């Protein structure tokens, strides 16, 4: 059990992806979407084409 | 050298370096404090001789 989820929905370029991680740089990490260090919880990808 | 870890490192990795460099330095500061306790512990002998 958990008393806060946070489903934050986006979409990125397949490269990209790798940038949504924890402790990650570039582009979206570094100016669009940050995760912190610690981040706790899960990432889902998936190809929208 | 700890400046140069964090400068240039980035810090998911950087965190592993610094826990290798607070181990390694407080195992240097026990093992210091341990022969320290035993030296004065023989002093205190000679001090009540």
């Amino acid at each position: 059990c958990f008393t806060n989820v946070y489903a934050d929905s986006f979409v990125i370029r397949g490269d990209e992806v790798r940038q949504i991680a924890p402790g990650q740089t570039g582009k979206i990490a570094d100016y669009n979407y940050k995760l912190p260090d610690d981040f706790t919880g899960c990432v889902i990808a998936w190809n929208s084409n | 050298v700890l400046n140069d870890i964090l400068s240039r490192l980035d810090p998911p990795e950087a965190e592993v370096q610094i826990d290798r460099l607070i181990t390694g330095r407080l195992q240097s500061l026990q093992t210091y404090v341990t022969q320290q306790l035993i030296r004065a512990a023989e002093i205190r002998a000679s001090a009540n001789l």
